[PDB]
């Protein structure tokens, strides 16, 4: 199974994995962020549950269905999961398609806006918008802009999003930058 | 069948 | 009745001539099955029954890599061991590993295990809970310690109600024309005297299976035990097993004593008199 | 530590003259391992001769067992040599078919 | 970690032959190497066991591996096509003999990313730009948002960070999983990245604060042939500086 699964803050989120070698005997949860290497967080060998603080692991060997619940997710869990297979101690692991997971923030006091930044040359930046709210790619094709971002000022526990679109030409204006966007509320 | 492995002593 | 399927392992530290010795053998029940030598030109899981041949070159390959990855762990143990000990660098020591399942009429579970051994002295066991281990010495502590913390018990008891017991369904439905039958012993009695005041009174039961049988000598009801030799069960070659058990007479009371036989291929346990 | 095999030489079948048969010696009980075991048919080797692979009882001493095809007559006699660590000098265990 | 893999990052061509060298955690024995495509997921490629090859997986021919009596394992790649471009990671288990303690588990390494290109005259550092925040914002929001921009590069290595006095900062920051390939019609496009700092109004207003944005590309390894004039496109570093107005 392959994701996202989109589970908001302090939801619980399930995911689940299709293990092709049906030999296996000892089953496995890795936890991989992107670019970084996979580290283990379960491990299950007996046929049925198994729980270790906010994660609970599952196995049905019979029917080859491997689970793992995350309870509470947190934004900390974002990653692509993986699970694997192995016969022995040092026996090969095989892993299974992996899923990725994406645990959504809830912001509190939203102020949609669009500014303008300029420096030895032109971006427009678009922060402080809902959590729900669908930022399109590209209008035309010399127009740039990137997906969301999330900023977490730890000094006041603020966390807000953000988007950034930029181009080199006279038909760049921060107003109709955001061509296929929402929100109502501006500078 | 065999078991897959173990641990050294 | 009940089955089961066996695996045993012997690593013998040969130093100076070369790695050590490795020898694998598989049984069900009592038919080896599986073999393995670490001198074998083949260095290939080898087929003992004429029943695990039908198996496919995926089953051969996976179980080659089993019992070489079994051989490479007991070659480190068994310099683990030699330095544990603080034994000579020249001596030959010997580790022994043996490990299995065992299974119903029905094909359900009943029991597993797994001995080591070393230089023919138990070294550690698995206990009759499959979830702790007991060792014999202080050296022993260190791999019991070692193995819990590597929650070896859960993935031994993982691999035997679940791999083990399934390939060794596999095998009595294969090889089912074999390994339930149930051979009767063909029992008889010989006599030879020893000197003209005692003799030797014999009773041979051959042509059993499997080896599990009983052999009695009574004295008009009661047993006596203290002439009675048996012998080790030996092999017949051809997948039976024989056995004889004597006694020392006075000549001319031989028509007083009595040989019973007991086995699971007999409806009565028989009576012999010479 | 050390344990010396207990040696059996006997035949497959009832020993009827003039009829294939095999010869069997088998040696349990023993530890270490390593021994040799020959059959000797009027004293000399028989080099045609199979043995089964290294196994062990519950007491973990080892027993093996060694055969090979032949045909019993009146005037051959068989015996197998065993020489063991255990064993100053090789033991010789002749067959006895009235026995 | 424990395990440790050389190189990190690496850039040829095709039709050659890389070495990608492991060193397993001190106390383990087995050592396992997996490939990573985008494609797939991991799949297992080889794993030895005290020098000795312990398992096989579907692994190419052009594909030689070893472990040395030093526990330390090495991977040879021969012939190399782009679809051999992938993320290969070597991970250790096993426990050695003794009382050696630690967890019966794979430890997986750093990894090392491989890119194999038809041609390395396409590979390019990138343009690093600091945009200040805007006057809007610092009376609509109290707070102050600088952008980093760092465009024109290829192949993908590259690793952003910001820097505020010269201490790298991590609270309020965020930068672009992915980058945004300039051309998406064309294979070998270069890419874009931004990133984000937000601090407050008052913190930027000061003229005293100095933030960088350091963008760290990969790129040759300085022993790559070079024959074009410009510069060689070697692992670099680019920064691109600020200082906080008044205004």
């Amino acid at each position: 199974n392959s994701g996202p699964l989109s589970v908001p803050e302090g939801a619980i989120a399930s995911l689940n994995c299709t293990y092709s070698d049906r030999g296996s005997q000892s089953f496995f949860w890795y936890r991989q962020y992107s670019g970084k290497s996979p580290e283990l967080i379960m491990s299950i060998y007996s046929n049925g549950d198994k729980e270790d603080g906010r994660f609970t692991a599952q196995l049905n060997k019979a029917s080859q269905y491997v689970s793992l619940l995350i309870r509470d997710s947190q934004p900390s869990d974002s990653a692509t999961y993986l699970c694997a297979g192995n016969t022995g101690t040092a026996s090969k692991l095989t892993f299974g398609t992996g899923t990725r997971l994406q645990v959504t923030l809830n912001i509190q006091n939203p102020d949609p806006a669009v500014y303008q930044l300029r420096d030895s040359k032109s971006v427009c930046l678009f922060t402080d918008f809902d959590s729900q709210t669908n930022v399109s790619q590209s209008k035309d094709s010399d127009v740039y802009i990137t997906d969301k971002c999330v900023l977490d000022m730890r000094s006041m526990d603020f966390k807000s999003n953000s988007a950034v679109a930029w181009s080199n030409k006279s038909d760049f204006a921060c107003a109709n930058a955001f061509n296929n966007s929402i929100i109502p509320e501006d500078t | 069948a065999l078991h897959g492995g173990w641990t050294t002593k | 009745g009940s089955h089961s399927m066996r695996y045993f392992f012997t690593s013998v530290s040969r130093p100076g001539r070369g790695e050590p010795r490795f020898i694998a053998v598989g049984y069900v029940d009592d038919t080896q099955f599986v073999r393995f030598d670490s001198d074998a030109a083949s260095q290939r899981m080898e087929p003992r029954a004429p029943w695990i041949e039908q198996e496919g070159p995926e089953y051969w390959d996976q179980e080659t890599r089993n019992v070489k990855a079994q051989s490479q762990t007991d070659r480190v143990d068994l310099g683990t061991l030699r330095g544990y000990y603080n034994q000579s660098e020249a001596g030959s020591h010997t580790i022994q590993i043996m490990y299995g399942c065992d299974v119903g009429s029905d094909g359900r579970f009943l029991r597993g295990y797994r001995q080591d051994a070393y230089d023919g002295k138990d070294y550690i066991a698995l206990n009759e809970d499959l979830r702790s281990w007991t060792a014999a010495d202080m050296a022993a502590q260190i791999t019991k310690r070692k193995w819990e913390a590597a929650h070896e018990a859960e993935q031994l008891r993982a691999y035997l109600d679940g791999t083990c017991v399934e390939w060794l369904r596999r095998y009595l439905e294969n090889g089912k024309e074999t390994l339930q039958r149930t051979d009767p012993p063909k029992t008889h009695m010989t006599h030879h005297p020893i000197s003209d005041h005692e003799a030797t009174l014999r009773c041979w039961a051959l042509g059993f299976y499997p080896a599990e049988i009983t052999l009695t000598w009574q004295r008009d009801g009661e047993d006596q035990t203290q002439d009675t030799e048996l012998v080790e069960t030996r092999p017949a070659g051809d997948g039976t097993f024989q056995k004889w058990a004597a006694v020392v007479v006075p000549s001319g009371e031989e028509q007083r004593y009595t040989c019973h036989v007991q086995h699971e291929g007999l409806p009565k346990p028989l009576t012999l008199r010479w | 530590i050390q344990r010396t095999p207990k040696i059996q030489v006997y035949s497959r079948h009832p020993a009827e003259n003039g009829k294939s048969n095999f010869l069997n010696c088998y040696v349990s009980g023993f530890h270490p391992s390593d021994i040799e075991v020959d059959l000797l048919k009027n004293g000399e080797r028989i080099e045609k001769v199979e043995h089964s692979d290294l196994s062990f009882s519950k007491d973990w001493s080892f027993y093996l067992l060694y055969y090979t095809e032949f045909t019993p007559t009146e005037k051959d006699e068989y015996a197998c040599r065993v020489n063991h660590v255990t064993l100053s000098q090789p033991k010789i265990v002749k067959w006895d078919r009235d026995m | 970690s424990g395990v440790t893999q050389t190189p990190k990052h690496l850039i040829t061509a095709t039709g050659q032959r890389v070495t990608l060298r492991c060193s397993p955690r001190s106390g383990d024995l087995s050592v396992y190497w997996y490939q990573q495509s985008l494609d797939q997921g991991l799949q297992f490629l080889i794993q030895y066991y005290n020098g000795e090859e312990r398992a096989k997986g579907n692994i190419l021919e052009r594909f030689s591996a070893q472990q040395f009596p030093d526990l330390h394992s090495e991977l040879n790649l021969s012939s190399l096509e782009l679809g051999d471009s992938a993320l290969y990671f070597c991970a250790s288990s096993g426990l050695a003999g003794g009382p050696v303690s630690g967890a019966n588990v794979l430890t997986f390494g750093a990894g090392s990313r491989l890119t194999v290109l038809e041609d390395l005259n396409k590979v390019f550092p990138p343009e690093v730009a600091v945009f200040e925040p805007s006057e809007a914002e610092i009376s609509h929001t109290q707070k102050a948002t600088l952008v980093c921009l760092a465009t024109g590069f290829f192949p993908d290595h590259v690793e952003l960070s910001w820097w505020v006095n010269g201490k790298e900062v991590h609270s309020g920051v965020c930068t672009d999983p992915q980058p945004l390939k300039e051309q998406p019609a064309l294979n070998d496009s270069r890419y874009s990245l931004s990133s984000r700092l937000r601090v407050s109004a008052t913190f930027w207003q000061n003229p005293r604060n100095h933030f960088r944005c350091q963008v760290q590309f990969y790129g040759l390894s300085e022993n790559d042939e070079w024959t074009q004039d410009r510069a060689k496109p070697v692992t670099q570093i680019v920064s691109a500086e600020a200082w906080g107005r008044a205004d």
